[PDB]
RNA sequence: AGGAUAGUGGCCUACCAUGGUUUCAACGGGUAACGGGGAAUAAGGGUUCGAUUCCGGAGAGGGAGCCUGAGAAACGGCUACCACAUCCAAGGAAGGCAGCAGGCGCGCAAAUUACCCAAUCCUAAUUCAGGGAGGUAGUGACAAUAAAUAACGAUACAGGGCCCAUUCGGGUCUUGUAAUUGGAAUGAGUACAAUGUAAAUACCUUAACGAGGAACAAUUGGAGGGCAAGUCUGGUGCCAGCAGCCGCGGUAAUUCCAGCUCCAAUAGCGUAUAUUAAAGUUGUUGCAGUUAAAAAGCUCGUAGUUGAACUUUGGGCCCGGUUGGCCGGUCGGAUUUCCAACGGGGCCUUUCCUUCUGGCUAACCUUGAGUCCUUGUGGCUCUUGGCGAACCAGGACUUUUACUUUGAAAAAAUUAGAGUGUUCAAAGCAGGCGUAUUGCUCGAAUAUAUUAGCAUGGAAUAAUAGAAUAGGACGUUUGGUUCUAUUUUGUUGGUUUCUAGGACCAUCGUAAUGAUUAAUAGGGACGGUCGGGGGCAUCAGUAUUCAAUUGUCAGAGGUGAAAUUCUUGGAUUUAUUGAAGACUAACUACUGCGAAAGCAUUUGCCAAGGACGUUUUCAUUAAUCAAGAACGAAAGUUAGGGGAUCGAAGAUGAUCAGAUACCGUCGUAGUCUUAACCAUAAACUAUGCCGACUAGGGAUCGGGUGGUGUUUUUUUAAUGACCCACUCGGCACCUUACGAGAAAUCAAAGUCUUUGGGUUCUGGGGGGAGUAUGGUCGCAAGGCUGAAACUUAAAGGAAUUG
RNA sequence: AGAAUUUGGACAAACUUGGUCAUUUAGAGGAACUAAAAGUCGUAACAAGGUUUCCGUAGGUGAACCUGCGGAAGGAUCAUU
């Protein structure tokens, strides 16, 4: 059954970017998928998103400005200290310079930089580049 | 999920499965099983010593063709019978019989070298000289 | 899906996106509510109910039209049953199955298909214990199942 | 409860109860296990090791017991037994090196029966004695640091030169060669001495000796490939030997044995064994499972793992740390609302931060008296009882948990690392600077140290809990009951009254009073259907065999050809009628149903099921699943029945060298059924299941929806059937290759080094071997579970050319 | 005060026999596997390998193997609206 609602998520934009697709539809648009996508978008990764509101779930279109190369999930949601942050980072992020790897911390969902200005660390959610 | 879990509570499948796939390795079974103390001429040891019970011409396995030259030994501490290959041109001369040697494997941890069918050691000493003193004429065999 | 088949079909009912409906129906929330307690008198099941309602009457959805669900106003009204509906059914057509399969020893897909139902029973009657609309040690004991359902 | 102990405690005793652990791996077995600090290797993650310089523990041949003592179940204390063993005058007596040295033995495997308390420290009545603790030296290629075995001239030929060295000189420029030739330089060694040291040895220093073949002479491995280095010469001729592996060797051997030459590392270099990397060949990161090894035959299912969405968002204000940004008026370097960008806090917008006792007396809600600075929104005095909410120790006081932040803790050594010319370096923790005339001064940092526990901030993620028969909260109210209690009463004790404070309960108030969606999740109901899904019964059909009647007459069968066999007593063939058992042709398809195995004559009965339809119900009830279970072709087993057919065995006729095979004719078991077993197949799509997404097309089965669409029935209504267009579900197919793959090929075998949706099983070169052993199931056959010794350089997959 | 001696207890070495678990090991004979080069008998597989191969099961035979029953194509057929 349905296990990770943003890895389908995650995984229809891969697969509407590779092909090509200016747009995608996203089913079921859970919060923690809308901030994920809040991530992606602030870096310009996407473009203007929607939520449908049908009272289930909801859907989201998002459209796609052709510069995402790979948004992945991470499960399990590792938890991660500030000092591994960076072999997260090594691992995933084809460059040091660019690519974000989103985590999820009391402080909120965000990218592992502003993790570090903030100095606050947690669960891996996934990455971006 | 191809195949195994991947649930952030998932160590111990994890690492019984691991455990349990790790006796496919050769290394790993031999070492856990104790082998090598147990059923192994040297008993774990990497040289041994031994009494030469006789010489023997081994015939080399095809496509070579040779009399290999090697020795029957007793070794000291197990009493074992072994057959060791004596390297050089002669050297089975300066080998004899009733003599002590010291033996070794030869390089392929077990399995038998080369064209040699069933040898596993080779004659390093004899008489507690060196062979390589001997066939270079740098020392002589005690006789008395 | 399927739990016990192969089957995926999805064939539901897609119910309206307005919870407030459907400015044809003239009729009371209190006028449904009594006709759901007569028909529940006649001991008809929440669903049957909900046919009715929506066949021979305008009702919708009776949560829509009333301020909630059928089985809470039957329950509200003291007409709850001693088991919830889908573990009476089920249970029912296990006791069927088992009288058939008494005078047919060599149904094998009878006693394979009964295993399925009575592992759809345990299932179900293991979720009603776990919240409590089952007393706990409550257990389909299967000889004397046809005492609760008849 | 007692006893015992220093004391808690089944520690023990008496009585009593029936508990305690365990698939979250108890109990047991193994360990070539003392544990830790640590070590080796390592991109990261990891893997292996840790007897051994420090910490803890245990033991002193094996057990047990005890004395003295603060402290020992002590062993350089005792007692006894067991084992070993010394002396003896035979009566007896004395033992414990896993302290140091040393011996034997064992082994691949490990040093002196040396000197000393000078240092480090320790003990004692103690400055003093003692200390095989410890230090010193001896052996010592374990490991590690530095780093000699030459350097430099002149004479020989190179040649790279300029005025076209014309043809070479020119004061060219000598890197390389002349087993020449020259004088210099130094420590290895040896020693006056001093230094060193407890005394010495050595080091450091040093007078005199100390190189010409500077014989003061470097080795260990190699020279086909991997892999740096010869096709040089002589030898040998599948021998001797080499070779980790592929391979050399049979008369031109670049591979053996040598010489020459060359290469690599070098005071070191090989060999064996182990271990780490290489190994993404153990896999969390990060493997593979259609065909190379590997998806359980199939479904159910417990433990485990995993599990849809939803509940304060948004806006505004204020404080407020950091870069520079502008005197560059110090010949492109402060300062600063010019600010921007980050980061924390408070407040307001419907906004808990629980709480009552009492000392805080607000960045003073509200400015009696006072704006003596030439104008500003960056600087005021006894304050108009002044929310005394700016912290101390007790609740009408506590939802729990994971996670993460910071702090602390995690001995020293070690690791990383700061400083410092141990002559360098490994190291060590030293040292440095003067006015060396009377001493001045910097250090001995810092980080990491994982889990658990401790304190703390956060409140996303993921669980959990709450008000549904209200037994709910708020409480200014009003009762009642019960409990406690200072100041006091008049002093000491009790009974008390008010008052004070827990708690419960009654009866009044207050309130928006209190139940998230309805998952293209799942379950259930309902409707009309669909199906060779199943069980029981029932019916039919020819055909096969046989029998009985029946005509006619020589052959009939069988094959490639024949034999075998039946036949004038009539075979085969014709006809009529029966009996039996099995099967269910054609229709029958790239069609259906079933979990798979499987399932095809009719009809009736029975229970079930998928898909569809649904503005029905429930509301997370789910996915996958060790253990555990149901089913499971054929063959086979047991006991009945049946036994037409075909037919493992057997017979027999052929064929052939043989034929105990293929071919022919018979033929028991079996084939069928009932009641039990068995549990296996190339049980195959060789493709686990659940979920999502990524491309085009047409056909088809089931359900549905819509056409002033055909068609028969009364002429057409309808319904059926058909046509068209959609839609859900299904068996498949075609094209293409996005993408994948080694390819064959694949719409999944795709969305994989741009590597993570959940979950189960299985594999780790080829054999040995699905063998042996044990267990378990079975009547048996056998099934499930399942090694090792040993052996081996391939086995294998897919494709290409022949 | 007090020795020899001494009663009863708990602790309990040690030996005897027996039981059990573990490891190692002798063994007539039997039956395997492997290697070892050129041994004997056939030709079972690879081509339609000359009876297509293979799977499970059962019987049989010097031997590879043969045969029946069900299955697979990994076949020698993707094919008869
Ligand atoms: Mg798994
Ligand atoms: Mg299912
Ligand atoms: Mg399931
Ligand atoms: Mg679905
Ligand atoms: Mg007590
Ligand atoms: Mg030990
Ligand atoms: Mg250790
Ligand atoms: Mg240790
Ligand atoms: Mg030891
Ligand atoms: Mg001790
Ligand atoms: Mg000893
Ligand atoms: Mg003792
Ligand atoms: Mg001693
Ligand atoms: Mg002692
Ligand atoms: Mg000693
Ligand atoms: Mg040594
Ligand atoms: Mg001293
Ligand atoms: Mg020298
Ligand atoms: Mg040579
Ligand atoms: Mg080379
Ligand atoms: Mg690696
Ligand atoms: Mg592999
Ligand atoms: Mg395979
Ligand atoms: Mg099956
Ligand atoms: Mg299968
Ligand atoms: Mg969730
Ligand atoms: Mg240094
Ligand atoms: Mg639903
Ligand atoms: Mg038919
Ligand atoms: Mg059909
Ligand atoms: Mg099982
Ligand atoms: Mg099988
Ligand atoms: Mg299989
Ligand atoms: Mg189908
Ligand atoms: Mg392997
Ligand atoms: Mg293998
Ligand atoms: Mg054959
Ligand atoms: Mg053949
Ligand atoms: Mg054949
Ligand atoms: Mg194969």
């Amino acid at each position: 059954t349905r296990s990770s609602v943003l890895a389908d998520a995650l995984n229809a934009i891969n697969n509407a970017e590779k092909t090509g697709k200016r747009q995608v539809l996203i089913r079921p648009s859970s919060k923690v998928i809308i901030k994920f996508l809040q991530v992606m978008q602030k870096h310009g990764y996407i473009g203007e998103f929607e939520y449908i509101d049908d009272h289930r779930s909801g859907k989201i279109v998002v459209q796609l400005n052709g510069r995402l190369n790979k948004c992945g999930v991470i499960s399990p949601r590792f938890n991660v200290k500030i000092g591994d942050i960076e072999k997260w980072t090594a691992n995933l992020l084809p460059a040091r310079q660019f690519g974000y790897v989103i985590l999820t911390t009391s402080a909120g969902i965000m990218d592992h930089e502003e993790a570090r200005r903030k100095h606050v660390s947690g669960k891996i959610l996934g990455f971006v580049y | 999920g191809k195949g195994k879990p991947r649930g952030l509570n998932s160590a111990r499948k994890l690492r019984v499965h691991r455990r349990n796939n790790r006796w496919a390795e050769n290394n790993y079974k031999k070492r856990l099983l104790g082998t090598a103390f147990k059923s192994s001429p040297f008993g774990g040891s990497s040289h041994a010593k031994g009494i030469v019970l006789e010489k023997l011409g081994i015939e080399s396995k095809q496509p070579n063709s040779a009399i290999r030259k090697c020795v029957r030994v007793q070794l000291i501490k197990n009493g074992k019978k072994v057959t060791a290959f004596v390297p050089n041109d002669g050297c089975l001369n300066f080998v004899d019989e009733n003599d002590e040697v010291l033996l070794a494997g030869f390089g392929r941890k077990g399995k038998a070298k080369g064209d040699i069918p069933g040898v596993r050691f080779k004659v390093v000493k004899v008489s507690g000289v060196s062979l390589l003193a001997l066939w270079k004429e740098k020392k002589e065999k005690p006789r008395s | 899906g399927r739990m016990h088949s192969a089957g995926k079909g999805i064939s539901s009912s897609a119910i309206p996106y307005s919870r407030n409906a459907p400015a044809w129906f003239k009729l009371s929330s209190e006028s449904v509510i009594e006709q759901i307690v007569k028909y529940a008198r006649k001991g008809l099941t929440p669903s049957q109910i909900g046919v009715l309602l929506r066949d021979a009457h305008g009702v919708t959805q009776a949560r829509v039209i009333t301020g909630n669900k059928i089985m809470r106003i039957l329950k509200s009204n003291g007409l709850a049953p001693e088991i919830p509906e889908d573990l009476y059914y089920l249970i029912k057509k296990a006791v069927s199955v088992r009288k058939h399969l008494e005078r047919n020893r060599k149904d094998k897909d009878a006693k394979f298909r009964l295993i399925l139902i009575e592992s759809r029973i345990h299932r179900l009657a293991r979720y009603y214990r776990t919240v409590a609309v089952l007393p706990p040690n409550w257990k389909y004991e299967s000889a004397t199942a046809s005492a609760l359902v008849n």
